[PDB]
Order: structure tokens, then C-alpha cells, then sequence
């Protein structure tokens, strides 16, 4: 089997693994850190925002690749502000340094 | 964009109010039927927002006509949606609750603030009774429980001046009451009067702590909660399923619990209810809070009907299932594929298969855009239907689009970089991926049901990286070590090894060839033997002149195969290259040499042609195996009859009631071993040259065609052990104990096994297999903990202008050279002018790139030590200089700034670490002898014997290199004195196994002194011989009566005096240790060289070396110099009264006296000298010695452990990872900063670059170095982000927020977690743009 | 399983590592060719309309 | 019918497969005899004998 | 130019910088749709980007000069 993007979850909203249900393969820290050793800082951020956590990144990227310009707009992973609201229910001041 | 830093402080209730958009009051979520929001519940749409955009619930006001309008019909604002992710609610509580992580975390940050203990406040707040909210009279204390019957005494005594009642409000008011300032300045004012001992340092602790809160800006009131936000709906969703079943996050549970308890408390407080229930409701509210905060830490976890406990917020950040490890660092991929793999034997290097089905699936946007461009599919309905119908043009245009369109390839596990590469597609209708066989090794991939995975460079930076960096053609060397990765797999090597062969038997001996053309005409016609040394002509070339080829021809009586091969050679080399039988070592060195002189492109086409040719004729060469390729030796029955008679004798011996078993049993195994090793001889003799094939003569024998020795000779598969286990005995076999069975495998695979031999093999199989399957985690942890440390290094000055640094000496030990100093020197700068063994023959003016002209010039010289301005010794602050690093390996030249590494180290070290877990002094050969720093003696017999444990023997060659290295028992018995010369292959020491002799070079009377029955000793007859003396037990067996005092049978003369050691004024008696059993009685006299006493007889260490855990049991090296003496007398272990010359004596350490010592009770050591027989803590080295010696010690030990396993890494890695250990600077003095404050050694250099300069001569303080580990350095970091990613995220978050941390997002993981660029790689140009900007204003 | 001819050789990289090579004729017999019964279904349920 | 790589049998040590092979070759040895006896349609006596 | 990415680096000196230059150059051809310099020879614009790089025709300074001057001339056409 070989397939494409599939479904997303609910509580974290992240894409799928398993070919029959159109899975992408999960990675350990090993495999992103090989990319760090490599130097593809672009491709690293591509694998930090767009495909799993971020939205403006993936859709900006998608609009752009069909415009022919393959440009990068970084934003923020949802993971981050989630972290903040989680540690903020704990009653600690934590907040976004929104652009 | 631009940033420096920002401030943080605690959450105001005013802040949660401001942030929030409306109070939530209810736990209610939706209707039972109309699945729609509830007013003032958790999903309050009027607070958090609506579902649609710029519309009210009735839909009056819409679409930016009515922008800031609230539809008064429903009171619903006309506002947009991305804030739904933002908008929070809040909750106002009945009574104050506190944050657990300001409470339950270690040093509490609230209890440490007050410094009043915990359990006091617990019972204040479990309300053991009334409790001093405020001991208005300090007569009463706050935090002081007052019972219902004792309170009345506080009451009618003072009445007014105390507050002693219940609740958190006690602590609220406390935090609000206390004032940090004037304590601080007062403690200072009386610090100046007498800056006291421990008293003042805790004054000072407080003073700085106080002022830290002061000037940092902090508000410990907000340690306490009054307002509680409400996480938005879609941060905790509640959705249906197909079958009507609903699905939620567990948080809603706890939200409902808290709101319900709070509202019930609002009820109970309106009724003035009996406040026992208000206490219970307060405990319950705080519990539900703390479970929202941390549920399964307190007590028994909360579980559903499932009986499984329910995940909290914290776990959604923490460990695996948090954001970080699972799905922020590591994603699922769009446009990917994976499936089973097979071989491409006719691939070129850049190629790869692509079943066009998945080609199409991944590239549908390109082909759709292109069907619209041509316009055949005028719309996407048309393009999609046309592409479901698979037009003929979809194929040609798939090829069009895929042409020059790289794609990635990924196999699990991705150990190092080269497990993932980028090839060019080759479109096929074969469902199996084809793969260029030579990169089976980088993938560690072999075709037994494997699947690879695939990834798509869409963007052009990614496409071009794939083609320039991941490409198959930019990656030809491991950066672990500069070896080629193009090894013949196992077949082209077998091929070539067959071709360029030189028999004697076939035909065509000694005619002539003008060249390899009629060699191919002949051999393709079927006339010559490929393997026959026959006279030919050659015409090689050479570039002797300045890159100018030099033609010549000659003749060489060489094989048909070398001849025919030689034309492939690209006309720059000699023929001696091909003039042997092409071992794979030669092939390594072939493409080496090829690459070296030629540059590269020949080596490319060359290697392609060699893969091509060896595969071709190796299919024409034929290769197989037969039953008679293993043997039926002629002597099979006779060996059996002999073994039969032998075991019959063994039986009869057993019958006697003599050899009983162990002698018999061991005897039996040894004879089986020898018998079938003779079988092994018989059989390997009965194959290899048994083919007597005459040719023009009587007879001649020649290597027969077995194919097993041939596949054993090239390096394809097999080796002498394989062939014995097929041929001879399969050695011995250890059952799971680790002991060794004494009745072996006798037979082999051809002859036939026994059931239990097999079954014994299953054990070792299973043990090794469980080791294999269960150490990928071990490397997992070591690698990933090391990487999470990863920061960089950047250069700033051409040369720091500084002086020497590190020494270079090669790594030859145990065997041969393992890193030529020729290589170690390569690319580095000299510390200094360096000479030759012809001395005062300087060759560098203190600093030169020593490229191989120099390293070869100095390989020519036998110069044997040179120094290097080290990157460590580079004294440029906040960076290094380039010469000190020396050469960029990729450039092959002195390095340029900005590119830096260290996961490279991780891959290089971890990737091999997967499987690679699974008396005497001799000289071998001639030469001088250079052994020292040993106390030894010419023993009674007249040869050398060690009397200082330190020495390890080495077998030195005539040039000077260590050939072998082995260890030597103290007090042994040699037959060689060091500084002699011997024939190798000699037992230099014939030692007694049990006796460790106690020889007395003195001749004096013995008499029982210092030693008395049942105190220091027992006296316990040597039973076998029968004579005895005082009998020294071991450490634990003797009673503690005289375990505090050393037993010493003493030598005397007729006078009783100390028979001094001959030649000195030192007395001679022996503090006898355990087993030191003297046999002859009191009053007896001993002689010269006479024994008073006879003394009878992994990867885990990798974990230990890297984690910096302390070494463990035994005694250690002299901590400090000066006279050293013995201490407290054996409460288990005796102590060591050190008495440094001018330093401080009081240090004394428990030592096993059972583990015998080196320095006596009144002998002096120098610091860093062994006390005993055992290791030392490396922290002793860093604290005692400097940095070079310690780091040298560690890197020594660790690469010994690896080098043991047949291992190789450029050890640059192992030192850079140790620079990343810790840079904690423990201040020595005070005056500028605190006395021993952990500071940046960087900022330390800064202050001393400010104060010690004419600002002062000195006002401040000096500083030291530190260690303590890698993981805590990971923790101990500027950022908390990279620190708050990994395990125990919780405590890290606590300690992060308590400072109100505001990391500046410069490190790797820091900018990573928000997905913005970091200093190098793709972001390198922009970062250095910012650098030049910082230089340019 | 089935009984048929074998010869042990390398061959042009087609039995490189553990792989198998085979004549065309064995599938003219279909003697390894074989079957997989699979399943498919239709629940027809109550609809409000 | 098929070609196999003997690259691994020493390192696999499955020599029973080898023995399997020989004892199978001999068995087609008898099956072909009976085949020829079939197409040649032997007399009852010879069928009995063989 | 097709199978290896060396000589384009021997001109410039880096893969990162070569890769980024080839990208910057080919953005001006995938979407800008103006003409190459090295002949086309039926290759996607990867090949021509790297060839234009290899012959000594394209680098970041050159692209800076071209975009700069053609932007100044546009600014002068506007006024
Ligand atoms: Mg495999
Ligand atoms: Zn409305
Ligand atoms: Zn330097």
C-alpha cells in the first residue's frame, strides 16, 4: 500500500499513521536531529509547523506552490500556545509573544 | 522582528479577567436533543464566540455592515472566529485555592520563601483544629494549630490580638503581609558589621533572594489563585461519532467537578452551614483543583468505570504523548509512500525505481496543472475523470513531470544521515522498488521482506538540497571516519577475485599478447584461460611531470584477467595496482587512489564499469555448492574406534572409584576437542588441492572448485570459524549460566547433530537475540540525551595569536597504529616550531597547516610528538580561532565560520554501538625499552618483580611501537628484567596460581608480636602439612577487637631490634593481611628471600562513562599531596588521615583495607598518585588536576572500550561532547560577585576583562571549572524551552515559570518549537545578514 | 506445497540477497497461482425519510 | 524451474534442505520410470515386478 | 550538471549557497517565465539553474544587480 494524507484526531488534531487509512509515518527525535546534523533548517521548520501542528504555514505553502513560488512563511505550532494555556490553567502567567 | 528579551511575572487575577471573555458558572455543556451550546456553561458561545462569521444568532447583523454591532435580539456580537482558539472564559471561586506546583514541587518556592515547614501548614489546612491565621501577638505563632479547648485559652488571654481560625486565607494574608526589602537591607547592614559564618551565608542567601524578587519584579500574592480561566471549547472538544456515540477530552470531567463543588459551596456559605462541611468542601475544591493541576501524583488515582485513570493537562506536554516528542518534533507526512523493495542490478548510481501508480498518486497536482496548461482536461472534473480513466498522455506527462524530479528514500531505523538519500526516479511497472545494490549497506538493508518509504521534495530549496546534499553523488565518505561507503556488496568482489586469478593447470601457458584486445578476443573466443599468467604488452602512463602524462609501454607476464581488466584503468596509474588477485582491501584502496589523484569522475565511471564487469562475468563465472564440497574424510571409522576405546578407558576409570568426575569429565571434553579437530584437518586436507590434474606431465594438483574457500577468501560470506563449524567441532558451548559445558559439540552440520547439542545452541541463540532486540533503546537514550544538549561553535578571529595547546600522539596501544600521527597532525596548526629527530631542524614558524606534505615529511621523520594550538587553547573569548580547529574535512582546507555539528558525533557514535556490544612482563621484538614510574625489586631469585601495582607490560617492537599490552600482578615472579631483550613467544613469568609470596629478604628471628588470637587474627593450624603460626584472617571474618589494628608478625635478631631492610634505615616486618599464613612458629628464624607467610588464592560501562556517575567500590588515587596517614579504624572501612604539606589534613575517606593499599601509614604520596588497586572518580581529576588531564583520561578510557570492539570514530566528537558537558564556574574568591557562584565562565572572563583591568588591580574573584553531567546541563541552560521539552517536563515548568522566564529563542530547540529559523543551515545566510547588520549599526 | 526443480546459483543480481528466480512455465500450470476469498457487505437500515 | 542463491547456506547452516533436495531428485527418478511404463503401457507382469 | 553538484560549488564554494542560488535563479524561471541562458536541452529548470550557475553567469550579486537596476528603472518610469 502507498497513500497520502488521511484523518486527524480530536484533542490534538494531528494527522494519521497507517497506510490503509492513508497514514504518514511517525518519527522519533532521532530523525529530526539527523536533519539538524544535516542543516535543512527550512525542512526542519517544514517538519515543525505545516504538516502536523500549524495551519497558516501549510496553507500559505500550498497556495504558493501552485503559484509556482515555493516560499516559506513561518508562524507558530499550535502545540506551543496549547502548552501556554495548559500551564496557565495552573494559574501562572504565560502568554504568546505574538508577532 | 528584532528581539533582546522581555520580562514575566505571576498571573494577576486581573489578568485572567482581562484575558477572559466571560465567567463560566455551570458545568452544563449541551441539550440532550438540540446538540447546541449552553448559556454560561463551559461551551458558552456568547463568551468564546459563535460558529459562523459576522452574524448574530438570528442573523440580523452581518458581513461588516454591522461590524461592532451586537444583535440586541440575542445579544450576540458580530465578530470573527480565529479568536475562538484564543477566547477564554474565567471562573470566580468561593474561597481561595493555591497552585500545586508552587507547593508540591521541590524547594517549594512558597515554603522556601517563608522557610516555615510543610506539615505544619498541612494540618493548618487539614484543620486539625482552629489555627493561627495570624499570631498577632508573636506570643502566638501563625501556622499554629489551636484546639477547640486550647483556643479558648488564646481567646480569653488575648481575645483581640490573635487570628486563629481556618483556611488558605491564612497563607494568603501571610504572603501579602511579609515585606522583603528592609530585611534585605538590614541583613546587609549587619552583614557589614560582622559578615559571619553559616549564620551570615544564610543571611546572604536571604539577602540576595529578597533582592532578587525585589529587582526582578515579582508579586508572590499571585502564588495564590482567586480567578481561574476557562480553556476554550475547541481546546477540549466534544464531538459525535457515526453511531451517535460521543467523544470528549477528560478535562471537561474535572471542569464540571470544580464548578459543581464551587456552586455547592456558594450554597453552603449562604446557609451559614456547620463549617465542618465547609472544611470538607474546601478540601474537595482544592483536591479537584489539584487534580486539574496534577491528579495521579497525590494519592490513589481517579479512574472511570474503566478503572483506568484519566490523562491530565500535564501529560499533553510531557514525555511521549506530549506535544514535543510525539507530534511537534516528528510528524506524519503529506505526499509519501512506502512498500517492499528488491534489487536494481542494472541501475546507475543516481537511479531508483518508481511504480508509476504511486508516481501518479504523489504527483497528481503537477499533472493536473499540466493537463489544464495543455487544456485537454479543461476543468478539474475533467482532469480527475481523465486521470481515473488513465489517458495515454497521463503516462507521457507523468514521465515529463517526473523527469529531473528528485524524491527521497527512507528505511527504518534512520540511524545516521545516509539512511535517507535522494535519487533520480526511474519509472517502472514493477511493484517492487529497485535499489542500487551498493547502498544496501548504508541502509543496512537486505532483501528478506523489507519495505522502504519515500518522500517528496515539492519546494525548490528542497528539490535542490535533495540533488546537492542528500544526493547519492555528494555522499561518498562517512564523517564518522573518512572511509569509502562504496564497498563491493558480496558478488562483484567474488567476480573480480575470480577473474584476475593465476592458476597453473588450465591451458595457454606463456605465449604473447600485444595487449588485452586479443586477450578478450581469445577469452571471448574460448581459447585462453582467464586465469593464466601469460606474456602480454602493457602501455601505462604516468603524470610524473607537473600534471603532465608520461607515456611508456612494456611487457608483463600477467594473467588474462588482469590484462583484459586493465583497459578500464584511466591511464594515470601503474600496473602493479592490478598485478595482484584483487582483494577487497585493494578495491577500497583502488577507489581511494583513484579519487585522490584524479579527482573523482574517473572513479565514478570506473566503479560503475567494475560493478558492471564483475557482475557480468561472475554470472559467467559460475558459483554453487555441493555435498562433496564438504567432506566425508577417509578416517571416520578409525577416529570413532579410537574415541570408543578412550571412553571405554574412562568408563573403567570411573568404575575404579578414582578419576571420579571433574578430572575425568574435563579429560573427556579435551580428547573430543582434539579428535574432531583432527577430523577438521582430515577434511580440509581432503578438499582444497585434492584435484590432481596433470597437464603436459605426470601429475599436478591445484586448488579445486569447492567455492567455499573462495567465498571465504574475498570477504563475501564465511570465515575459518564458519568453515570449522561446518567441518570441525563447534567449540565449547556455555549454558545460560555463563559457565562452560565440559562435553562439547563433536559432530558438524554435514555429519549430523545431536538433539541436545542443538538445544544448547538454542540457548545462546536466544540470549544473544534478546540482547540484540533490547539495546536499540540504550543507544536511543544515549544519543537523544546527547543531542538535546546540542549547541554550536562559531569562529571570530583568523588566529587568536595565542600559544600552544594540545599534544598529538597516536593511538597505537594494544596492537598497531590505529591513528597515524600523520593523520592526527593533518590539517591542524602547530603549537610551535617543531623539530625532527635530527634535532633543531625547525619546520614550522609556530603555526602552519600541516597538510600531507608535512605529515608525510614527518612520517618520513620518526618525530614522535607534536603540539597544536587547540580550539580549547584558542583563547579568543566567546569563540575560537580557525587555525586551532585546523581543517574543514569537506573543504579539505582550513575551515570557514558558521557550519558546525554534534549530532554528527551522535550518529557516528551511536550507529555502530547497536551491535558492537555483541605475573608477567614481556617484550616481543628488538628495540630500546622505556618503562618507568614503577617500584619493583630484583626478587630473591634474581629477576624483576613488581612491588607497585601500576605497571602493565608492553611488547615493544624495534622501531618503538607497542605490539601488545597486558597487565601484571604486583609481587609477581618474572623471568625477565625490563630493559632486556628476548625472543617473543615466551612465558616470561611462570607464576604460582595460589601463592602470593611474602618473601623476607632479611634474616632475623621471628616472633609473635602485634598479633594475638581472636583480635587481629585467628591462629588456625595449616592442616595438610602441619605446622603453623599466627593466621591472618580476611577483613570481615576476624572480630572487630583487633580489626582496628594491623597484624604484623615481626622479625627480630637476638636483641629484639628491628632487622632494618638491607641497605636502608627502614624497619622490616610485614603487616600481614588475610591469607598471609605463616607456617613456622614463634621464635623461629627466617632467611633471605624467605616467606614468613604463604598467601593462597560492555555497553553498561559505556553508560557509566557517559553519564558521569561516580566510580564505585575500591580505593582511589591520592587526593592531595603531602604526608598521608591512616584514620578511624575499620567500622567496616578504615579511614585515611591525610596531612598535606601546607594544605589541610582533615580529609579522610573510608577505604577497603581488604583491598590492599599502596602508600603505607607514614609514607607520602604526591596528589594524583594511586593509593590502592583501583580506579578514581574523574571529578577527582577535574577538581584536583586541570582540564587537559581529566578530559584526556575520559577520552582514553572510552575509546579503549570502543577500540576493544573493533571500532573507529574521529575522536573530535568525544571532546566536543565533553565541552558540552558543563561550563559551571565555581567562583574562588568574592568581592565582585558572590564567593562561589555558578556563573558563565564567559561572563567570568567578562568581569575579569573589566575589574581586574585598571578599573581595579583586583576587587573581584577568580573562578574554577566544573563537571557533574550532561543531562543537568541540558536542564542547566539559558532557555527553559529546550529544557522544558523532555522528561520531567513538570518540574522544569515549575522552576521555569517561578522566575517568570522569558527565553530569547536562539538555541536550536528554542526557535524550533515555535518554528522559526535558527543560526545556520538554511537560516545561515539570514543569521549572518543579521550579524553584519549588528556590525553595521 | 509443491514439488519441482531447483538449481543453486547466482544470476546477474537476481538472486543477490535471499531473492528467488523462476521460470515462466510454473505459472502456465498455475500450480503456485491460487486464491483469496474476500468479503463485502451491505447493511440496509432504517432511515427517517 | 527455479534458481537459488547458495550465498547463505553455510551461514544459514540449513543442510537438511540439501538432503531434502537429493532425496527429492531420486524420487522423481522413480516417478519418471513409472511415467515411461505408463506411456509404454507395460504388461501386468512388469508393473508387478517393477 | 545532472548527476553531481560539485563544479557549481567549485565556482561558488557551498552547497547551501549553491542550492539557494539555484533556487533563487529558478524562481525567476518557473513563474517569471523569461528566458534561460544555457540552452534548454529538454531539462527541468533545476538543470538550467545549475548550468547557468556553472558557466559563471548567475550568483546572488548578479541577481541583486539585475533586480536593483530594473526596479530603479521602474521607479523612474512611474514618475
Ligand atoms: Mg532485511
Ligand atoms: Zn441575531
Ligand atoms: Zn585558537
Amino acid at each position: 500500500h502507498a497513500r497520502s494524507t488521511g484523518s486527524y484526531s480530536l484533542v490534538t488534531q494531528q494527522p494519521l499513521g497507517g497506510k490503509a487509512q492513508f497514514g504518514g509515518q511517525r518519527f522519533g527525535e532521532m530523525e529530526v536531529w539527523a536533519l539538524e546534523a544535516y542543516g535543512a533548517a527550512y525542512t526542519l521548520q517544514e517538519m515543525l509547523t505545516v504538516k502536523s501542528d500549524d495551519v497558516n504555514g501549510r496553507t500559505k505553502m500550498y497556495k504558493n506552490i501552485v503559484d509556482g513560488n515555493h516560499q516559506m512563511e513561518p508562524g507558530m505550532p499550535e502545540s506551543f500556545n496549547v502548552l501556554l494555556k495548559e500551564i496557565r490553567s495552573l494559574g501562572i502567567n504565560i502568554e504568546l509573544e505574538d508577532e | 522582528e528584532e528581539f533582546d528579551a522581555i520580562k514575566i511575572a505571576l498571573a494577576s487575577p486581573d489578568m485572567i479577567r482581562s484575558w477572559s471573555f466571560g465567567e463560566v458558572k455551570k458545568p452544563e455543556t449541551i441539550n440532550y436533543r438540540t446538540f447546541k451550546p449552553e448559556r454560561d456553561g463551559l461551551f458558552c458561545a456568547r463568551i468564546f464566540g459563535p460558529v459562523k462569521d459576522y452574524e448574530c444568532l438570528c442573523g440580523k447583523y452581518k458581513r461588516l455592515k454591522h461590524r461592532g454591532v451586537i444583535c440586541e435580539k440575542c445579544g450576540v456580537e458580530v465578530t470573527q472566529t480565529k479568536v475562538r482558539r484564543e477566547r477564554m472564559g474565567h471562573i470566580e471561586l468561593a474561597s481561595p485555592t493555591a497552585h500545586i506546583w508552587f507547593l508540591k514541587s521541590l524547594p517549594s518556592r512558597i515554603g522556601l520563601l517563608l522557610d516555615m515547614p510543610l506539615r505544619d501548614i498541612e494540618r493548618v489546612l487539614y484543620f486539625e483544629s482552629y489555627v493561627v491565621i495570624e499570631g498577632g501577638m508573636t506570643n502566638l505563632e501563625r501556622q499554629q494549630i489551636l484546639t477547640e479547648e486550647q483556643y479558648l485559652d488564646a481567646l480569653e488571654e488575648f481575645g483581640d490580638e490573635f487570628d486563629a481560625k481556618m483556611g488558605a486565607e491564612a497563607i494568603q494574608a501571610l504572603l501579602k503581609s511579609m515585606d522583603l526589602e528592609q530585611e534585605c537591607e538590614q541583613l546587609r547592614e549587619e552583614l557589614n558589621e560582622t559578615n559571619s559564618e553559616t549564620k551570615r551565608k544564610k543571611l546572604t542567601k536571604r539577602i540576595k533572594l529578597l533582592e532578587a524578587f525585589v529587582q526582578s519584579g515579582n508579586k508572590p500574592e499571585w502564588m495564590i489563585l482567586t480567578v481561574l480561566p476557562v480553556l476554550p471549547p475547541d481546546l477540549r472538544p466534544l464531538v459525535p461519532l457515526d453511531g451517535g456515540r460521543f467523544a470528549t477530552s477528560d478535562l471537561n470531567d474535572l471542569y464540571r467537578r470544580v464548578i459543581n463543588r464551587n456552586n455547592r459551596l456558594k450554597r453552603l456559605l449562604d446557609l451559614a452551614a456547620p463549617d465542618i462541611i465547609v472544611r470538607n468542601e474546601k478540601r474537595m475544591l482544592q483536591e479537584a483543583v489539584d487534580a486539574l493541576l496534577d491528579n495521579g501524583r497525590r494519592g490513589r488515582a481517579i479512574t472511570g468505570s474503566n478503572k483506568r485513570p484519566l490523562k491530565s493537562l500535564a501529560d499533553m506536554i510531557k514525555g511521549k504523548q506530549g506535544r514535543f516528542r510525539q507530534n511537534l518534533l516528528g510528524k506524519r507526512v503529506d505526499y509519501s509512500g512506502r512498500s517492499v523493495i528488491t534489487v536494481g542490478p542494472y541501475l546507475r548510481l543516481h537511479q531508483c525505481g518508481l511504480p508509476k501508480k504511486m508516481a501518479l498518486e504523489l504527483f497528481k497536482p503537477f499533472i493536473y496543472g499540466k493537463l489544464e496548461l495543455r487544456g485537454l482536461a479543461t476543468t478539474i472534473k475533467a482532469a480527475k475523470k481523465m486521470v481515473e480513466r488513465e489517458e495515454a498522455v497521463v503516462w507521457d506527462i507523468l514521465d515529463e513531470v517526473i523527469r529531473e524530479h528528485p524524491v527521497l528514500l527512507n528505511r527504518a531505523p534512520t540511524l545516521h544521515r545516509l539512511g535517507i538519500q535522494a535519487f533520480e526516479p526511474v519509472l517502472i511497472e514493477g511493484k517492487a522498488i529497485q535499489l542500487h545494490p551498493l547502498v544496501c549497506a548504508a541502509y543496512n538493508a537486505d532483501f528478506d521482506g523489507d519495505q522502504m518509504a519515500v518522500h517528496v521534495p515539492l519546494t525548490l530549496e528542497a528539490q535542490l538540497e535533495a540533488r546537492a546534499l542528500m544526493m547519492s553523488t555528494n555522499n561518498i565518505l562517512s564523517p564518522a571516519n573518512g572511509e569509502p561507503i562504496i564497498v563491493p556488496s558480496q558478488d562483484v568482489v567474488l567476480g573480480l577475485y575470480y577473474m584476475t586469478r593465476d592458476c597453473v593447470n588450465a591451458k595457454g601457458e606463456g605465449m604473447v599478447l600485444t595487449g588485452p584486445k586479443e586477450a578478450e578476443r581469445l577469452y571471448r573466443s574460448g581459447l585462453a584461460s582467464l586465469h593464466a599468467r601469460v606474456k602480454v604488452r602493457i602501455t601505462e602512463y604516468e603524470k610524473d611531470a607537473n600534471g603532465e602524462l608520461v607515456a611508456k609501454t612494456s611487457l608483463k607476464d600477467t594473467t588474462v584477467g588482469r590484462a583484459i581488466l586493465w583497459m578500464i584503468v584511466p591511464k594515470g596509474l601503474p600496473y602493479s595496482i592490478v598485478n595482484q588477485a584483487l582483494g577487497k582491501k585493494a578495491i577500497s584502496k583502488m577507489l581511494n587512489t583513484c579519487y585522490r589523484i584524479l579527482g573523482l569522475k574517473p572513479t565514478v565511471i570506473f566503479a560503475d564499469q567494475i560493478m558492471y564487469t564483475g557482475f557480468a562475468y561472475a554470472a559467467r563465472s559460475g558459483a554453487s555448492v555441493g555435498i562433496d564440497d564438504m567432506v566425508i574424510p577417509e578416517k571416520k571409522h578409525e577416529i570413532i574406534s579410537e574415541a570408543e576405546a578412550e571412553v571405554a578407558e574412562i568408563q573403567e576409570q570411573f568404575q575404579s572409584g578414582l578419576v571420579t568426575a571433574g578430572e575425568r569429565y574435563n579429560k573427556v571434553i579435551d580428547i573430543w576437542a582434539a579428535a574432531n579437530d583432527r577430523v577438521s584437518k582430515a577434511m580440509m586436507d581432503n578438499l582444497q588441492t585434492e584435484t590432481v590434474i596433470n597437464r603436459d606431465g605426470q601429475e599436478e594438483k591445484q586448488v579445486s572448485f569447492n567455492s567455499i574457500y573462495m567465498m571465504a577468501d574475498s570477504g563475501a560470506r564465511g570465515s575459518a570459524a564458519q568453515i570449522r563449524q561446518l567441518a570441525g567441532m563447534r567449540g565449547l558451548m556455555a549454558k545460560p549460566d555463563g559457565s562452560i559445558i565440559e562435553t562439547p559439540i563433536t559432530a558438524n552440520f554435514r555429519e549430523g547433530l545431536n538433539v541436545l547439542q542443538y538445544f544448547i545452541s538454542t540457548h545462546g541463540a536466544r540470549k544473544g537475540l534478546a540482547d540484540t532486540a533490547l539495546k536499540t533503546a540504550n543507544s536511543g537514550y544515549l544519543t537523544r540525551r546527547l543531542v538535546d544538549v546540542a549547541q554550536d561553535l562559531v569562529v571570530t578571529e583568523d588566529d587568536c595569536g595565542t600559544h600552544e595547546g594540545i599534544m598529538m600522539t597516536p593511538v597505537i596501544e594494544g596492537g598497531d597504529v590505529k591513528e597515524p600521527l600523520r593523520d592526527r597532525v593533518l590539517g591542524r596548526v602547530t603549537a610551535e616550531d617543531v623539530l625532527k629527530p635530527g634535532t633543531a631542524d625547525i619546520l614550522v614558524p609556530r603555526n602552519t597547516l600541516l597538510h600531507e606534505q608535512w605529515c608525510d615529511l614527518l612520517e618520513e621523520n620518526s618525530v614522535d610528538a607534536v603540539k597544536v594550538r587547540s580550539v580549547v587553547s584558542c583563547d579568543t573569548d566567546f569563540g575560537v580561532c580557525a587555525h586551532c580547529y585546523g581543517r574543514d574535512l569537506a573543504r579539505g582546507h582550513i575551515i570557514n565560520k558558521g557550519e558546525a555539528i554534534g549530532v554528527i558525533a551522535a550518529q557516528s557514535i551511536g550507529e555502530p554501538g547497536t551491535q558492537l556490544t555483541m605475573s608477567s612482563i614481556q617484550v616481543k621484538n628488538k628495540g630500546s625499552i622505556k618503562l618507568s614510574n614503577v617500584k619493583s625489586v630484583v626478587n630473591s631469585s634474581g629477576k624483576l618483580v613488581i612491588t607497585s601495582r601500576n605497571t602493565e607490560l608492553k611488547l615493544i617492537d624495534e622501531f618503538g611501537r607497542t605490539k601488545e599490552s597486558y597487565k601484571v600482578p604486583y609481587g609477581a615472579v618474572l623471568a625477565k628484567g625490563d630493559g632486556e631483550q628476548v625472543a617473543g613467544g615466551e612465558t616470561v613469568a611462570n607464576w604460582d596460581p595460589h601463592t602470593m609470596p611474602v618473601i623476607t629478604e632479611v634474616s632475623g628471628f621471628v616472633r609473635f608480636t602485634d598479633m594475638i588470637d581472636g583480635q587481629t587474627i585467628t591462629r588456625q593450624t595449616d592442616e595438610l602439612t602441619g605446622l603453623s603460626s599466627l593466621v591472618v584472617l580476611d577483613s570481615a571474618e576476624r572480630t572487630a577487637g583487633g580489626k582496628d589494628l594491623r597484624p604484623a608478625l615481626k622479625i627480630v635478631d637476638a636483641q629484639g631490634n628491628d632487622v632494618l631492610i638491607p641497605g636502608t634505615d627502614m624497619p622490616a616486618q610485614y603487616f600481614l593481611p588475610g591469607k598471609a599464613i605463616v607456617q613456622l612458629e614463634d621464635g623461629v628464624q627466617i632467611s633471605s628471600g624467605d616467606t614468613l607467610a604463604r598467601i593462597p588464592q560492555g555497553l553498561p560501562r559505556v553508560a557509566d562513562l557517559f553519564e558521569a556517575r561516580r566510580p564505585k567500590e575500591p580505593a582511589i588515587l591520592a587526593e592531595i599531596s603531602g604526608i598521608v596517614s591512616f584514620g578511624k579504624e575499620t567500622k567496616g572501612k578504615r579511614r585515611l588521615v591525610i596531612t598535606p604539606v601546607d594544605g589541610s589534613d582533615p580529609y579522610e575517606e573510608m577505604i577497603p583495607k581488604w583491598r590492599q593499599l599502596n602508600v603505607f601509614e607514614g609514607e607520602r604520596v604526591e596528589r594524583g598518585d594511586v593509593i590502592s588497586d583501583g580506579p578514581e572518580a574523574p571529578h577527582d581529576i577535574l577538581r584536583l588536576r586541570g582540564v587537559h588531564a581529566v578530559t584526556r583520561y575520559i577520552v582514553n578510557e572510552v575509546q579503549d572500550v570502543y577500540r576493544l570492539q573493533g571500532v573507529k570514530i574521529n575522536d573530535k566528537h568525544i571532546e566536543v561532547i565533553v565541552r558540552q558537558m558543563l561550563r559551571k564556574a565555581t567562583i574562588v574568591n568574592a568581592g565582585s560577585s558572590d564567593f562561589l557562584e555558578g556563573e558563565q565562565v564567559e561572563y567570568s572572563r567578562v568581569k575579569i576583562a573589566n575589574r581586574e583591568l585598571e578599573a581595579n588591580g583586583k576587587v573581584g574573584a577568580t573562578y574554577s571549572r566544573d563537571l557533574l553531567g550532561i543531562t543537568k546541563a541540558s536542564l542547566a541552560t539559558e532557555s527553559f524551552i529546550s529544557a522544558a521539552s523532555f522528561q520531567e517536563t513538570t518540574r522544569v515548568l515549575t522552576e521555569a515559570a517561578v522566575a517568570g522566564k522569558r527565553d530569547e529563542l536562539r538555541g536550536l530547540k528554542e526557535n524550533v518549537i515555535v518554528g522559526r529559523l535558527i543560526p545556520a543551515g538554511t537560516g545561515y545566510a539570514y543569521h549572518q545578514d543579521r550579524m553584519r547588520r549588528r556590525a553595521a549599526g | 506445497g509443491q514439488n519441482m526443480r531447483v538449481a543453486f546459483m547466482p544470476w546477474n543480481g537476481y538472486n543477490f540477497e535471499d531473492s528467488i528466480l523462476v521460470s515462466e512455465r510454473v505459472v502456465q500450470e498455475d500450480r503456485f497461482t491460487t486464491i483469496h476469498i474476500q468479503e463485502l457487505a451491505c447493511v440496509s437500515r432504517d432511515t427517517k425519510l | 524451474d527455479i534458481v537459488l542463491n547458495p550465498l547463505g547456506v553455510p551461514s544459514r547452516m540449513n543442510i537438511g534442505q540439501i538432503l531434502e533436495t537429493h532425496l527429492g531428485m531420486a524420487a522423481k527418478g522413480i516417478g519418471d520410470k513409472i511415467n515411461a511404463m505408463l506411456k509404454q503401457q507395460q504388461e501386468v507382469a512388469k508393473l508387478r515386478e517393477f | 550538471a545532472r548527476v553531481t553538484v560539485q563544479d557549481a560549488v567549485e565556482k561558488i564554494g557551498n552547497r547551501f549557497d549553491l542550492v539557494l542560488v539555484a533556487a533563487r535563479r529558478a524562481r525567476q524561471m518557473q513563474v517569471g517565465g523569461k528566458d534561460p541562458l544555457v540552452p534548454e536541452e529538454n531539462d527541468k529548470t533545476t538543470v538550467i539553474a545549475l548550468r547557468e550557475i556553472e558557466e559563471g553567469l548567475i550568483n546572488n550579486q548578479i541577481l541583486d544587480v539585475r533586480e536593483r537596476q530594473e526596479q530603479q528603472e521602474q521607479e523612474a518610469a512611474e514618475l
